[PDB]
């Protein structure tokens, strides 16, 4: 799940519930000799200055040695992120 | 409980026999009986198996 | 149950170097005596090294959770650096994602009686190798046969090699049913160098008719690079005392050789193929 949200100010209840519910029917959140953890990923950005880094963190997913919580200053960033991603795979030759 | 140390008739090679005997008894048995546990457990909520 | 690694053969009447659970999702681990590690997402390396008047008898590692898949098909254990037989190896074993604790036993045997002929021979060596797998015959020939159901390798023609239990395994060339076991040798750690010879005895009913070689040796990655083992010149009945030299690209720990005897073989053995 990729979510790109500027906002996020909760009107009509939290989304936490209902990530519980989605892990729920992949198994995720019932086991510990099988977490099953790797089979979901939330991935949430931050876009402008309004942003609550608490419910973002609190929405998005958490492994260890990974990121999953991001934050941009401007929306240009939010496309220098992706042009940046395709170029990484491009040959050496351009500046 | 009979607390002999040779002496009489002859009574050499028993001795000798008797005391080679006790030294390797001493040798070979160690202060204990021998003790080796390897002792595991498993809980329904971990995977592995603590040993 | 466990996903269980071996190298080497156990021994019921022996002792264990040292004990210990690693979690394979630390980063990293802890030093536990004095040995240190190095974890990775796809390896995990011991720098095991001891301070006894010992030898490396055997290696087990015991990966959770069970995962089905066969332990045949590709290796998991080896000791990069020395191996069984030596005081310290550095074992390296590749992890899995559903692989994340592990248990690690490591046994050694006393420096002076450092010899594996006692383990590797069994009972009866007749119809059952080291690898504790029945003989097969062809009645094309009366002779022996393949095996496919383990890890092997080849890189020239008419090339044997088997990886089982870490343990590497060749044979030169074939065996016959009427042919009977005499005996075998071993080779110890301070009698190994990069190259090496033997002698056998092929006179009388000692002619040479089929040999076999199994060894433990070291890798620099996870594909070995098996080493040139070629015969040199014709073991016929003239030449009493038959020789045979090694070419290694890797060091070898251990090697032990089994002899087989006909007095009424020819000294060849090939079969009619190109
Ligand atoms: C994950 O971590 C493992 C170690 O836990 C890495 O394996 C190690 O990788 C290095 C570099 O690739 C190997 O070093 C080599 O040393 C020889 C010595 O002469 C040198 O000639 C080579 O050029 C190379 O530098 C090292 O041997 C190797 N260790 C083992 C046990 O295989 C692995 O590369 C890591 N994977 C990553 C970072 O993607
Ligand atoms: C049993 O020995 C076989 C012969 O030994 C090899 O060949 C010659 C003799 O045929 C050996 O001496 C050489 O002789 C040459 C003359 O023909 C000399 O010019 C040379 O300097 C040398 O003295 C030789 O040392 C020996 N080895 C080699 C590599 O040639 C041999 O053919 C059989 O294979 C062997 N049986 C075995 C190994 O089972």
């Amino acid at each position: 799940i990729i979510l790109m949200t500027d906002g996020l100010h909760n009107m009509g209840g939290d989304p936490i519930t209902v990530i519980d519910e989605i892990r729920d029917l992949l198994y995720i959140g019932k086991d510990r000799k099988n977490p099953r953890e790797d089979y979901l990923d939330v991935y949430v950005f931050g876009v402008g200055p309004l942003v609550n880094q608490v419910n973002i963190n609190a929405l998005a997913s958490k492994k260890d040695n990974e990121q999953h919580v991001f934050k941009v200053k401007d929306m240009e960033n939010l496309e220098d992120v992706f042009y940046q991603m395709i170029d990484e795979s491009q040959s050496l030759s351009l500046c | 409980e009979q607390r002999y140390y040779g002496g009489g008739y002859g009574s050499t090679q028993a001795t000798f026999m008797v005391f080679q005997a006790l030294a390797q008894y001493q040798k070979d048995a160690p202060d204990h009986q021998e003790l080796n546990l390897d002792v595991s457990l498993q809980l329904p909520s971990r995977s592995s198996k603590i040993t | 149950d466990g996903d269980e690694y071996f190298i080497g053969k156990y021994k019921e009447k022996d002792e264990t170097l040292f004990f210990a659970s690693y979690g394979l999702k630390r980063d990293p681990c802890q030093i536990v005596l004095g040995y240190k590690c190095s974890n990775n997402q796809t390896h995990f390396v011991l720098n095991f090294k001891t301070n006894k008047k010992s030898c490396i008898s055997a290696i087990k590692l015991t990966s959770y959770p069970k995962i089905n898949q066969n332990s045949d098909l590709t290796r998991n254990l080896y000791c990069q650096t020395g191996g069984i037989g030596t005081d310290n190896c550095k074992l390296v074993f590749k992890k899995r994602k559903r692989q994340i604790a592990a248990n690690i036993e490591i046994y050694g045997i006393p420096a002076k009686k450092c010899s594996f002929k006692d383990r590797y021979i069994g009972a009866d060596p007749l119809h059952v190798d080291s690898y504790g797998l029945s003989y097969q015959f062809d009645q094309e020939h009366g002779w022996n046969l393949e095996r496919n159901n383990i890890f092997k390798d080849t890189r020239f023609s008419t090339e044997v090699f088997y990886h089982k239990n870490g343990l590497f395994n060749t044979q030169i060339t074939y065996l016959a049913e009427e042919d009977s076991f005499s005996e075998a040798r071993e080779i110890t750690a301070k009698d190994i160098k990069k190259k090496f010879s033997i002698i056998l005895p092929n006179e009388e009913y000692k002619r040479i008719s089929f040999l076999d070689v199994y060894w433990f040796q070291e890798t620099m990655r996870k594909k070995p690079k098996y080493p040139y083992i070629h015969y040199n010149g014709e073991c016929s009945n003239e030449n009493k005392t038959c020789e045979l030299v090694f070419d290694t690209d890797e060091l070898m720990t251990y090697a032990l050789v089994k002899v087989f005897t006909n007095p009424e073989s020819d000294g060849s053995r090939l079969k009619e193929e190109d």
